[PDB]
């Protein structure tokens, strides 16, 4: 098989701060 | 002569200025964007963090699978979510 992963679906990829 | 600031760089930057910043334990993205308020726009969407490394969108590298001993290509493809995978070739 192809193996696969990803990010935690709740992790947020883009951030802002100010 | 707007500039924003990162705390875990340490750094000072200019408005436009793109560098990594380590954070969380993968590295980020970072753009200087100011807009009045020295603002930081971060980002890992461009990037896969698997097995302790970050890589980029289009990255392939090969290992063999740990209990099969067989050759694999990972890539890192992305889309939005650290989408990686490893193929037997």
């Amino acid at each position: 098989e192809t193996l696969t992963g990803q990010y935690d679906k709740n992790l947020v990829t883009t951030v802002e701060e100010e | 002569e707007e500039t924003c600031f990162d705390k875990y760089t340490g750094n000072t930057y200019r408005v436009g200025d793109t560098y990594e910043r380590p954070k969380d334990s993968m590295i980020w993205d970072c753009t200087c964007i100011g807009a009045g308020r020295g603002r930081i726009s971060c980002t890992i969407a461009n990037r896969c963090h698997e097995g302790g490394q970050s890589y980029k969108i289009g990255d392939t590298w090969r290992r063999p699978h740990e209990t099969g001993g067989y050759m694999l290509e990972c890539v890192c493809l992305g889309n939005g979510k650290g989408e990686w995978t490893c193929k037997p070739i």
